């Protein structure tokens, strides 16, 4: 349940739908770096 | 008191300082040349400190407000505004009264919607003079003050009323709009483009030729905007006064009627104009017995297109149009009607007749019995009774003005109707009166006109300087009192009992009374009052000593002209008719019968022309008493309708009998502005921030004040008050504008940056609650 | 004075984030953006002159070393607590520390920027004191940190 609360707020769409390659852009630049290999798998 | 060759001095040639040059100054003659042209000559030894006086530097080019003159009498008055006449400057302050000289020609640049704009984001005088300024002012009090606004604009017939009340508009109307939102299908259907368009209108149906304006107003009007909290016009009423409904039937030689007459003539197409029987205005009484005439159309059709747009944008329906056409029309050929004597009136020949009759959807013989009959009922069979030519005349003539005064009157509910709104905040007025007009021969009309303009400058008198000077008392000021003409004894004349008015009015309630009869009344009682004027030889005439001067009416047609009666017979006629627009218009119209007693001595009296017109100027000074006004003073440069001619003759008379140089005097050592001490204090704390403050108000209020005038001259602290000129109040409003806006930008900045930083902080923190729960999800799908 | 190696790495991640393009560039509407989510609420004037400094060709265009210094340099001014509640208390009258939501809308459409009403209405409907009532300045002032 704790993944659906920072999806609803994730998107300017505000249609249930989160952009794929905006989700993409999020990660490696973020607070957390994810190396790519683990955003390769979120794909 | 000697001054060499060249000197530029006041020389007083007792009447006025004249604007001079030293000529020559040799073998004990001084020779002075005005700017006027005129040469005076004198002993030197004659001349003393003024006669004679030095003239200030340039007084410069011109002074923008007249406090600002250094040297006060009406010789520098007229100078500054004649100097800036020259320089197509029109416009001259006295503090916020405005002085405006017509300059009968086009100003490029000058009304421009670029300038409007210019003048909407300034304060009063950071930009050269303007009637925008002020309309900007007044727009401005109503968030500044706690009361609604009213602009009156006086003046004699011609000086510029009348266009300076369209330029008010059309300025207001474009500051509404600011106040958001555009698209021009939005500003084409406008209550404000409606507001606009209604002076077209009026201007067609109660506007006229006379021989001091082409475009002479003939009904006094007072418009008001009720505008919203948020800045824009949600609405109007125009409320008008006295139209000059013998105008109709009658002109001076060289005035024109009613412009719509020509208008509808110029204008018509051939379809219609053939439709109402209606060639040429030469072919109608009521068109050609002035003379006038003198044109070959075109301005009159480019005014009918006007209109009809006008007319169209008021939600006049088409059929509407029309029905206004026919009556109009319909008014023109009962015009044409004429009689004959043969045991008595008689109509002589049917066309005029049967058009009129046709067209006001009436029947002919009908009509004929009701202009040459009267009718009498006894118990309780009809008596027909003849009428004489006068009696039928007057009988069409009464008929006619009956239609075009009923018509009027539903125009202008049409108008009314349209920019019909709410009001939810504060109003401002706006007051078009006619001007004061002294003919060669005066009647009733002027007598009315000229009344209304002695009861606005009374009002002016009031609060330029009798509420004001006694508000100085009462507050306490430091001050010495500032003496003004009052024209409230020539008021007292027409309006107290026993007055001009009372006489009218009872002469006119006795069926025996004449005009003769009236005016040995009125020379008995008032021979004696300083304002009344009993002439040595003119045997039909009374005088008024006017404000603007004496004038002299003939008192030959004063009773039927107030007594204003209107046949049941011709009532009853009307109410016949098979056009609905004219039964409407009829159809619950109060009697005006001419009555008969017996023993009716009681106290009511039918109403008169004067006892309605004294009662709906009371109401209208009651309303304006109740608002904060902004005066406009318009000066006709000139008899001759000309541009580039300031006759300074005609412009010192104006000066000097509107009392400018009084208003100058208290504009520059009064205080206009005024606020309780706390009120002062909570509105300009802002411009106190950086200061020590005393824990008494009057203290705080102080310490601010000495900051922009230390001599303690600009402002005053009185019993309850903080007293400052209008100068100091506009410097204190841009500055605390200036401050206002600068923590409005502290404010916008900060939570800016507090939305920003809270979605920034909210963004990293979603991510990394999905990136912890990735980072388990995949550890816990690579063990599968 | 100097920014801790914690500080710039910190800042990178709020460019890089605007720095969809992945040029090191973010656009000049877009320093606005970046400084406020980072802390630092410069006014619309201070946002122009810095625009004027590095971009005065008109690309429209900040790499992060410029950004870095823009920051730097409003992080040396400081001012302040009674700062902004001082701009606050100039809408004010009686002295309660309350603005009312209507003067404070106006504020924000009009006056300073002019800005989208959905996202000011929610700053305002969720962001305010009495629940709906009426807005207390020092409080939120308070929350402004
Ligand atoms: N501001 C002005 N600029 C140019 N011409 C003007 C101006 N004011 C008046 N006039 C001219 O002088 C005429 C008389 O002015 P108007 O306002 O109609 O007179 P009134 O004071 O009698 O109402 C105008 O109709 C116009 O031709
Ligand atoms: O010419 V006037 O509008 O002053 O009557
Ligand atoms: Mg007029």
């Amino acid at each position: 349940e704790e993944i659906r609360e920072a999806f609803r707020v994730f998107d300017k769409d505000g249609n249930g739908y989160i952009s794929a390659a905006e989700l993409r852009h999020v990660m490696t630049n973020l607070g957390e770096k994810l190396t790519d290999e683990e955003v390769d798998e979120m794909i | 008191n000697f001054f060499t060759e060249g000197t530029r001095v006041w020389l007083r040639e007792n009447g006025q300082h004249f604007p001079s040059t030293v000529n020559s100054c040799a073998e004990g003659i001084v020779v002075f040349r005005t700017d006027y042209g005129q040469v005076f000559t004198y002993k030197q030894s004659t001349i003393t400190h003024q006669k004679v006086t030095a003239m200030h530097p340039t007084n410069e080019e011109g002074v923008d407000d007249m406090a600002s003159l250094t040297e006060l009498h009406g010789g520098s008055i007229m100078y500054n505004l004649f100097q800036r006449y020259k320089r197509n400057q029109i416009y001259t302050y006295i503090g916020s009264i405005l002085a405006s000289v017509n300059p009968y020609q086009p100003i490029a640049g000058l009304y421009e919607p670029a300038t409007m704009e210019q003048y909407s984001r300034r304060h009063l005088g950071e930009l050269p003079p303007h009637i925008f300024a002020i309309a900007n002012e007044c727009y401005r009090c109503l968030w500044k003050r706690h009361d609604n606004q009213c602009i009156l604009i006086s003046g004699e017939s011609g000086a510029g009323k009348t266009e300076s009340t369209k330029l008010i508009l059309k300025f207001l109307s474009v500051i509404s709009q600011q106040s958001l939102e555009l698209s021009l299908k939005e500003k084409t259907s406008c209550v404000e483009r409606a507001i606009l368009e209604s002076s077209p209108i009026m201007e067609a149906f109660g506007n006229a030729k006379t021989v001091y304006n082409n475009n002479s107003s003939r009904f006094g009007k007072f418009v008001q905007l009720n505008i919203c909290q948020k800045g824009n016009i949600q609405g109007g009423r125009i409320v008008d006064y006295l139209l000059e409904k013998n105008r109709v039937v009658r002109q001076n030689p060289g005035e024109r009627n009613y412009h719509i007459f020509y208008a509808l003539l110029a204008g018509l197409e051939h379809e219609e104009r053939e439709e109402f029987y209606l060639s040429t205005p030469e072919n109608y009484h009521y068109l050609n017995q002035s003379g006038c005439v003198e044109d070959k159309t075109i301005s009159d059709q480019e005014s009918f297109r006007e209109v009809i747009t006008a007319m169209d944008v008021m939600q006049f329906s088409k059929e509407e149009v029309r029905e206004v056409s026919r009556l109009l029309a319909g008014i023109l050929h009962l015009g044409n009607i004429e009689f004959i004597t043969a045991g008595g009136a008689q109509v002589s020949f049917k066309t005029a007749l049967g058009r009129s009759a046709e067209l006001l959807g009436l029947d002919p013989t009908q009509l004929t019995d009701a202009l040459t009959q009267r009718s009498m009922f006894l118990r309780g069979e009809e008596i027909l009774t003849p009428l004489n030519v006068q009696q039928a005349v007057d009988s069409r003539d009464s008929l006619a003005m009956a239609l075009y005064a009923c018509c009027f009157e539903w125009v202008i509910k049409k108008i009314n109707s349209r920019i019909k709104g709410n009001e939810d905040f504060k109003s401002i007025g706006i007051l078009d009166i006619f001007g004061f007009e002294n003919f060669e021969v005066n009647h009733f009309e002027q007598f009315n006109i000229n009344y209304a303009n002695e009861k606005l400058q009374e009002y002016f008198n009031k609060h330029i300087f009798s509420l004001e000077q006694l508000e100085y008392s009462r507050e306490g000021l430091v001050w010495e009192d500032i003496d003004w003409i009052d024209n409230g004894e020539c008021l007292d004349l027409i309006e107290k009992k026993l007055g001009l008015l009372a006489l009218i009015n009872e002469e006119s309630h006795f069926p025996q009374a004449t005009d003769s009869t009236l005016l040995e009344k009125l020379h008995s009682q008032h021979a004696n009052n300083h304002f009344y004027v009993k002439p040595r030889v003119a045997v039909n005439n009374f005088g008024v000593k006017h404000y603007a001067g004496e004038v002299q009416y003939d008192v030959r047609g004063i009773l039927e002209k107030n007594r204003d009666t209107f046949r049941d017979d011709l009532l009853n006629l009307l109410r016949e008719s098979r056009f609905d627009f004219i039964y409407d218009l009829f159809e619950h119209v109060s009697s005006r019968n001419n009555q008969d007693t017996l023993k009716c001595g009681s106290k009511h009296r039918r109403p008169t022309v004067s006892s309605q017109f004294k009662d709906s100027l009371h109401s209208l000074m009651a309303t304006l008493s109740s608002s904060n006004p902004f005066f406009v003073r318009c000066i006709k440069p000139n008899m001759q309708k000309m541009p580039d001619q300031f006759d300074q003759a005609v412009v010192l008379n104006q000066l000097r009998y509107s009392g400018m140089l009084e208003t100058v005097r208290i504009r520059k050592a009064g205080y206009a502005v005024r606020r309780p001490f706390q009120d002062f204090y909570k509105r300009y704390k802002v411009l106190m921030r950086n200061l020590a403050l005393p824990e008494d108000v009057r203290g705080k209020c102080t310490s601010l004040l000495q900051l922009y005038d230390a001599s303690n001259s600009e402002w005053q602290l009185g019993k309850t008050k903080v007293f400052l000129r209008e100068s100091l109040e506009q410097k204190l409003e841009k500055r605390r504008e200036e401050e206002v806006s600068h923590a409005a930008m502290v404010i916008r900045a900060h939570v800016l940056g507090f939305l920003a930083r809270k979605q920034y902080r909210k963004v990293l923190y979603c991510v990394v609650i999905i990136q912890k729960n990735y980072r388990a999800f995949l550890l816990r799908r690579r063990f599968l | 004075d100097q920014l801790t190696e914690e500080q710039i790495a910190e800042f990178k991640e709020a460019f890089s984030l605007f720095d969809k393009d992945g040029d090191g560039t973010i656009t000049t509407k877009e320093l606005g953006t970046v400084m406020r989510s980072l802390g630092q609420n410069p006014t619309e004037a201070e946002l122009q002159d810095m625009i004027n400094e590095v971009d005065a060709d008109g690309n429209g265009t900040i790499d992060f070393p410029e950004f870095l210094t823009m920051m730097a340099r409003k992080m040396k001014d400081t001012d302040s607590e009674e700062e902004i509640r001082e701009a606050f208390r100039v809408f004010d009258k009686d002295g309660n520390g309350y603005i009312s939501a209507a003067e404070l809308r106006h504020v924000m459409t009009n006056l300073g920027e002019k800005l989208t009403d959905e996202e000011v209405d929610e700053m305002i409907r969720e962001a305010d004191i009495d629940g709906d009532g009426q807005v207390n300045y020092e409080e939120f002032v308070q929350m402004m940190t």
